């Protein structure tokens, strides 16, 4: 089958291009010695939205570590997350906020502007000499003409107008805008938090941690390798019956694919073990808030994630499904945090969760979010909730920023 | 007759089979798994002993050693039971020949990195048990002599313990090895060791720190010495070496990170800046699709060391 | 004795354990990390976690008990028959060492750490926690009732163990579960003792790579547990009859309860000296032995056995292990109050002494005999070795000479003069002297008996020197007369050396006693 | 009996002669008997061991005979000593522990006449060489028809008998393994080559253990012992041996497999006209089940109990029906 050989050659060429791209990358960190407690650079200091969706030109100074936007639902509560995802650069279909980029523009106006101010004063800055202490990211969406950009600096000097600079800056800051879990919308949060079957938990965890795509690519490459090996045996038979140039090309491609597959298998095993270890440890540390003790177990025989929790009353770690609604909701929230943890994300955003938890459990879940997220300085979190956090007694803790919208 | 070889394994498997120093079966599956690694250097290592041990003479030494007149602990003086050891093996070089080291390596106790003697396939040569070998070597210590003989003994011991076969067949407690190490000054031991091995051969550095962990700090003080590092501190030199290995893409030597961690300069912990910089660079290069496995191994190891309090 | 047995500052005794130590935050996090890594089958990073901070710090990283059990099971995954599985688990052998070897090395190093409490090197809390973990592992490894041929309880509520949801590590069942079966502990002991001297490569590799080190570790841990039990679990003052009942519950009592058989004396004597040189008496039934973990008796194709051990090396190690077993037996026995005898194990010190003496005096190879009686540390084995020596000597004198002279040498170790007088009495009786009733044809067996006799007397003499030193070898005329009587027996043996029955010189112990305490042949060459 | 020979052990230390007497039912189907009529129902066989005399002298109804007569009587009672099926010893237990399918085929073909297998092997070799001559040919054409006809006739004669035997033994295996709660059958796989026919045993006593041939290393000792004991029991009613002897069997196998095999033995003893087994229990088992049909015998002696010789009622050991009248 010549199509199998063609697929093998195409996969080999793709691997060649990927290894050239890997070879092209260099080191970007210089290790400025300097002085820990202080947050690194890259977090969003402020966002201003001029004629964007519903409300008019609006300023919002997000905090460094944990943010609690209390914009009420139905008043453009999700506008901030959509604006951040669009400005940082993301696919429209991934966002799923609006039918088209044209509709994001306010009605009656031809253009809308999204301006972000990433911080560069603190360490880890990306070319702090050129961009200064701030990097401004402004995107213009017009009904007529293509969407425009500029990556201007504080002085207004437009450093660039392209989009590849967006990706370079974002990747240096490590903001997974391409991953639809780091920026959880309402529907995605509902789908994740309501997961019931262990298979659903496994699917959501592997997809969000970007481990499912790796396994899909690996299995596709393995199938291509097996089919190409069978066609290689057939080609050997035909060659003996009789071509040598083709036989050398196919044998070289097959050997390269075999070695690449072994390397990729080792890489995937290491990555899966590391990610699952981080998730397990963070879940164990999260359950201690409720005076519980539990663990995660990932099974490939059942292709499922099993949560085991031991509470105060019993002496045997029952299955998490053998619990009550509040305990299961707390476990799901802890799993969400323990899935955010392995993928080190500079910025994380989330919509409301108050409808998935009822009364006391909801307060405990908000307490868990605050306690686990206000400590870390590497990750800035923007939580958009309609429920007033100020009613919760756990607001006295420093590092939590609540921006309650005066306009309902 | 155009197709004559099977990938590149045929020549490698054949010429591993020819120089095999073993009288047995040697199934082709072993040769295939050895010669088709291409990812890790598990089967290429420093082999001090490259010939079959003289089993008969070594057993004669052993029955002489187990039962003898004094039947007491061998003292460093009085010649270390000369009466039979000089009749059997008069010199330490003869003892090393009995162990399996050839004369050419005995004459020049160094690891020839040009001849790739630090990366050789296992010769599958039978070796005599390590503890009795260390005892026979201790019989040639002879504290009361000139410096050249002691230096030769020290370098021979260092070459022996770094051997892959000796290290694998080594006992859990390094009682005899600890005794030999305590015979010599620690700084003198480290200086002789760095005379033997290359200074950037961090794989053997990690092996030595596996044998003698308590040497770690001292070894670093010989690798990134403050006086020899000009006004730069030891941590700055460690950062510079990490930078140079990172830029040269010597990921195996970079991984053998395993030597640095745990010392006073680079400790375990979550709040250290150096580990964060290392991880920041590792996540920079890591692609997880087409990479060297050493990058993922470094990512996992650095994460583990960051978690260790 | 030491601090390992009498350091209970940080203990929090519970119903199941008296050595129990609560966890601190750092140790809790370490336990959680180790169990989390073990869940992912990332044993390489478990071993790296333990090794990377070993010996590089003042504080100690304590291994959890379930991780200790995991390491025990890992030590049974030897490369010679599990090479494909180990290569599959760790394709990039970053440590250049097998998982089995690394786990075994960690176990032995931590056992060495535990055996002596360096309060200056390590703080006391970590050492007590390590002792608690090892003791919990041992208590989980209680043998099942002996067979001729409960799931997992975690004392700590602060973390979920990795062993709760699994029972196999890499296709090998957990060591505790395998040994917590009716006829597997005795099977393992007999297997390792039989294969310790095998010339078959797979059997010898199974004994030499897996089971002798593990048995060493287990015996040492059971000895420490026995000491701790006698120190704390008993009620101090006692009516001497409840103490026997408590001793029947001791860890060594349960250890040897799986070895009771029908007659403990003779069956135990055969068990310890299984596959030795001695002739089997009274046609004892052969003891079936089978590999513990599936194909222990096979060598995988990929592995190439490239290590050779001389027969002296193998015999020395096997006899040392046998001595350790016998020493544990005597350590259990010597605590039994006089008159009373244990209830659950039907064991008596006299019976075991006589059985071991019968097996030792029946050795036809002197090498194994000497290996048994040559010990590197006299003080360690001082409480049973002189008894075995004197018993074997008594039996040899009984079979060689019709008149059995009663030997009081063991208690005569207190007074060197009495020991020398008794030696003079034995040699003048010609019992220690080479016997005239022995025929020319059977000269070799008589030589064997005499050389074993000399070995036993030499052992007793070394112990006498260990207990009294060299002070009155010539100052007291009794010791001088003992030396001259040794010379008299020298002349007696030299009589037949000149009788020229065989060219080989008979065993003469004058040079050896001269080297030890004969003052280099008295004044023959000195003056 | 597959064990070491120690004649002096039987002889009492000090006594010149040691005597065993055994009485069996007699039927008019065995020849070469002394003093005993065919209609008589008593066969008394006595064996004496003495130090001074070294000869094989037995007694039949208290009449001295050579060992040949008693041996041929044992042969004519359909009971065998060398064969491992009728008598089971420790060495024989070990030999059954690691048992191959070829040994199962051998014992099956030795139970029935073994001439059939030899004839079929000869015919299959004739078929092979005839086919070789046929491909060489590709006088010969006249062959391969009579040969194949003879092979088909022999196979047609052979098939139903072994088929019914295998079905019966498999049914017995299932009915004996039902108490274990496991399904197993003794199947005779019959490839095209007659010598390649093998015996398969299906194992279900352990869920983890897959269905495979019996072997000691993979399976546990107790389950294997129970399986082989049940296989021995299945081949008892078909055999004409008056009884079967098993040694070192009741010694504990996990106290669970031994319990279920004792239950199977009880169930077998429930059926009447069954073979008598001389059971050996080296190790006592707590809570042993005692059926009413079977009776336990104890040989242990007590310090307070008088000497058996001096006490008229102490001569019997482990017997209760002796005290009661009739």
């Amino acid at each position: 089958i010549e199509q199998v050989d063609d697929e093998l050659l195409s996969l080999t060429a793709q691997q060649e291009n990927e290894e050239q791209q890997q070879q092209r990358k260099r080191r970007r960190h210089q290790f400025a010695p300097m002085t820990l407690e202080e947050s690194p650079s890259g977090y969003i200091k402020k966002v201003i939205l001029r004629n964007f969706m519903c409300h008019e030109h609006f300023e919002l100074e997000l905090g460094s570590r944990l943010n609690f936007i209390v914009g009420n639902n139905g008043s453009g509560k999700s506008a901030i997350l959509t604006a951040i995802t669009i400005g940082l650069g993301a696919k429209a279909s991934e966002t799923n906020r609006g039918s088209s980029l044209k509709d994001l523009i306010r009605e009656g106006c031809y253009s809308a502007k999204i301006i972000l101010h990433l911080d560069n004063s603190k360490y880890g800055a990306y070319q702090q000499g050129i961009f200064g202490n701030e990097i401004i990211v402004e995107r213009i969406i017009k009904r007529d003409g293509p969407a425009s950009f500029s990556l201007r600096s504080e002085n207004g000097k437009e450093i660039s107008n392209k989009k590849k600079d967006i990706q370079t800056v974002v990747d240096y800051f490590s903001v997974p805008v391409s991953n639809p879990m780091c920026f959880l919308s309402q529907d995605a949060a509902r789908s994740f938090l309501t997961a019931s079957t262990s298979q659903d938990k496994y699917s959501h965890f592997m997809k969000g941690t970007l481990l499912q795509e790796i396994t899909e690519n690996l299995l596709y490459a393995s199938a291509i390798h097996d089919s190409a090996q069978e066609n290689m045996a057939l080609h050997l038979e035909n060659l003996k019956s009789l071509g040598q140039k083709k036989y050398m090309e196919i044998d070289e491609a097959l050997n390269r694919l075999h070695n690449s597959l072994k390397a990729r298998d080792q890489n995937y095993k290491n990555a899966e073990k590391g990610t699952c270890f981080d998730a397990d440890m963070d879940f164990r540390a999260s359950l201690k808030v409720r005076k519980f003790s539990g663990n995660l177990s990932f099974i490939k025989d059942t292709k499922s994630l099993e949560i085991y929790i031991l509470t105060t009353n019993d002496e045997k770690a029952r299955n998490v499904d053998t619990l009550s609604g509040g305990e299961k909701s707390f476990s799901q929230m802890a799993l969400l945090l323990a899935t955010w943890k392995p993928m080190r994300s500079r910025i994380i955003a989330l919509d409301e969760f108050d409808v998935f938890m009822d009364q006391v459990n909801r307060k405990i879940g908000t307490t868990l979010i605050v306690k686990k997220l206000k400590d870390i300085a590497r990750t800035q979190t923007i939580i958009i909730t309609p429920q007033d956090i100020g009613k919760i007694a756990d607001i006295d803790s420093s590092g939590v920023s609540i921006h309650r919208m005066r306009d309902p | 007759n155009k197709s004559i070889v099977i990938t590149s394994n045929t020549v490698a498997k054949s010429e591993l089979q020819k120089s095999i120093k073993f009288s047995g079966s040697i199934p082709e599956i072993y040769l295939d798994v050895v010669t088709k690694e291409t990812i890790s250097d598990k089967y290429k290592d420093w082999h001090f002993i490259s010939k079959n041990c003289h089993y008969e003479q070594l057993m004669d030494l052993e029955m002489k050693d187990t039962a003898y007149s004094f039947l007491f602990g061998s003292s460093r003086s009085q010649g270390k039971v000369p009466e039979f050891v000089h009749l059997k093996c008069p010199s330490i070089t003869n003892l090393l020949v009995l162990f399996g080291v050839n004369q050419e390596k005995c004459n020049s106790l160094k690891i020839n990195y040009e001849k790739k003697e630090n990366s050789r396939y296992d010769n599958l040569c039978t070796i005599f048990p390590v503890n009795k070998m260390l005892k026979f070597l201790m019989y040639f210590y002879s504290d009361d002599d000139n410096d050249d003989v002691r230096e030769f003994f020290l370098k021979a011991f260092i070459c022996l313990i770094l051997d892959r076969k000796v290290f694998n067949a080594m006992e859990s407690d390094h009682r005899l090895c600890f005794k030999v190490l305590e015979l010599f000054n620690e700084a003198h031991f480290i200086n002789s060791y760095f005379e033997i091995v290359d200074k950037n051969d961090f794989f053997l550095h990690y092996r030595l720190l596996q044998i003698f962990p308590h040497l770690q700090s001292a070894l670093l003080r010989r690798r990134f010495s403050e006086k020899q590092g000009r006004t730069e501190t030891i941590q700055q030199n460690i950062i510079k070496e990490f930078n140079e290995f990172f830029d040269c893409k010597n990921y195996k030597n970079l991984l053998y990170i395993l030597t640095m961690y745990g010392s006073k300069f680079i400790p375990f912990g979550p709040k250290c800046q150096v580990t964060e910089y290392f991880k920041d660079c590792i996540l920079d290069i890591s692609n997880e699709t087409t990479n060297d496995v050493e990058i993922s191994i470094l990512k996992g190891i650095l994460n583990l060391f960051s978690k260790i309090r | 004795d030491g601090a390992l047995i009498n350091s209970v500052l940080y203990v929090s005794p519970r119903n199941g354990a008296h050595y129990f130590v609560e966890l601190t935050e750092k140790h809790l996090l370490a336990f959680e990390m180790l169990n989390s890594m073990c869940l992912l089958e990332n044993y390489d990073h478990v071993l790296l976690f333990l090794e990377c901070q070993f010996g590089k710090s003042h504080n100690l990283a304590v291994i959890p008990f379930d991780i200790i059990l995991v390491l025990f099971t890992l030590s049974t995954l030897s490369e010679y028959y599990k090479e494909p599985i180990l290569r599959a688990n760790d394709p990039y052998n970053t440590s250049r060492e097998t998982l089995s070897r690394r786990a075994l090395k960690l176990l032995q190093k931590y056992l060495a750490i535990l055996k002596e409490f360096d309060s200056e090197q390590y703080n006391l809390y970590d050492l007590e926690l390590l002792r608690c973990q090892f003791f919990l592992a041992i208590d989980t490894l209680t043998p099942k009732k002996q067979k001729w041929g409960k799931t997992f309880k975690n004392p700590y509520r602060s973390y979920i163990s990795c062993l709760e949801q699994r029972n196999t590590i890499l296709g090998n069942r957990l060591l505790n579960l395998k040994l917590n079966e009716p006829g597997e502990f005795i099977n393992m002991i007999l297997w390792t003792l039989s294969n310790s001297l095998q010339e078959s490569t797979p059997l010898f590799l199974s004994s030499h790579e897996i089971w002798m080190p593990l048995l060493e570790i287990l015996i040492d841990l059971f000895s420490c547990r026995q000491d701790y039990f006698i120190q704390h679990e008993v009620a101090q003052n006692v009516s001497k009859s409840l103490f026997v009942q408590r001793l029947s519950e001791s860890p060594l009592a349960v250890f040897f309860e799986s070895l009771n058989t029908r007659n403990f004396a003779n069956r135990f004597s055969e068990y310890v000296f299984l596959n030795c040189d001695y002739k089997l008496p009274s046609d004892n039934y052969a003891t079936p032995v089978h590999p513990v973990y599936n194909g222990e008796n096979t060598i995988v194709d990929t592995y190439i056995p490239t290590i050779k051990c001389s027969p002296l090396y193998k015999s020395q190690k096997s006899l040392a292990l046998r001595r350790k077993l016998i020493g544990s037996c005597f350590k259990l026995l010597l605590r039994v109050p006089d008159g009373h005898r244990l209830i659950t194990p039907r064991i008596v010190a006299d019976d075991v002494i006589q059985g071991i003496s019968r097996t030792l005096a029946s050795f036809n190879d002197i090498l194994q005999f000497k290996k048994f009686f040559m010990t590197e540390n006299l003080s360690q084995e001082s409480y049973f070795i002189p008894l075995l020596a004197e018993g074997t000597l008594s039996e040899i004198l009984k079979d060689t000479q019709e008149c059995v002279v009663i030997l009081t040498l063991v208690e005569n170790l207190s007074d060197g003069v009495s020991f020398c007088n008794e030696v003079i009495g034995l040699v003048k009786s010609k019992c220690f002297a080479f016997t005239e009733q022995c025929s020319q044809a059977s000269y070799e067996e008589a030589v064997l008996n005499i050389e074993k006799c000399d070995v036993c007397l030499l052992v007793l003499l070394r112990y006498l020197l260990h207990l009294i030193g060299t002070e009155a070898i010539l100052d007291a005329k009794e010791q001088l007369e003992m030396l001259h009587a040794i010379e008299k027996n020298d002349s007696g043996r030299r009589q037949w050396a000149k009788a020229l029955n065989l060219g080989n010189d008979p065993p003469l112990l004058y040079p050896i006693v001269s080297q030890m305490f004969g003052v280099h042949d008295k004044s023959v060459i000195i003056e | 009996i597959g064990r070491s020979k120690k004649v002096e052990d039987f002889i009492k230390n000090g006594q010149d002669v040691s005597k065993i007497e055994i009485t069996l039912k007699n039927s008019p189907n065995v020849t070469d008997i002394e003093y005993i009529d065919a209609r008589d129902e008593t066969i008394k066989i006595t064996r004496i061991i003495t130090r001074s005399k070294r000869r094989s002298d037995y007694l039949i109804n208290d009449y001295q005979v050579s060992e040949s007569v008693v041996k041929t009587l044992v042969a004519q009672l359909n009971i065998q000593l060398d064969n491992l099926c009728q008598f089971l010893s420790q060495e024989r237990v070990e030999e059954f522990a690691r048992l191959k399918s070829v040994k199962l085929l051998v014992e099956t073909i030795r139970s029935i006449d073994a001439s059939l297998l030899d004839v079929l092997d000869e015919l299959r070799e004739l078929q092979g060489n005839e086919q070789s001559l046929q491909k060489d040919l590709d006088q010969q054409s006249k062959d391969l028809e009579t040969i194949k006809a003879k092979l088909k006739e022999d196979h047609a004669v052979l098939e139903p008998k072994l088929d019914d035997i295998v079905s019966k033994i498999s049914a017995r295996f299932a009915r004996l393994f039902n108490n274990v709660g496991s399904a197993g059958a003794v199947r005779l796989e019959k490839p095209k080559d007659y010598a390649e026919w093998k015996i398969e045993i299906m194992v279900k006593f352990r869920d983890n253990a897959p269905l495979k041939k019996l072997d000691s290393h993979t399976q546990s000792g107790g389950e294997r012992a129970v399986s082989t004991v049940l296989y021995m029991i299945a081949l008892q009613e078909f055999t004409s041996a008056p009884f079967r002897v098993v040694d070192e069997i009741n010694q504990g196998m996990d106290s669970r497999n031994e319990r279920i095999v004792h239950k199977a033995m009880v169930e077998n003893a429930c059926a009447e006209n069954t073979s008598q087994y001389f059971l050996i229990t080296p190790k006592l088992l707590t809570g042993l089940h005692y059926h009413e049909k079977m009776r336990i015998h104890c040989v242990m002696a007590g310090s307070w109990i008088p000497n058996p010789s001096e006490d008229p009622k102490m001569i019997h050991f482990g017997e209760t029906s002796n005290y009661s009248f009739d």
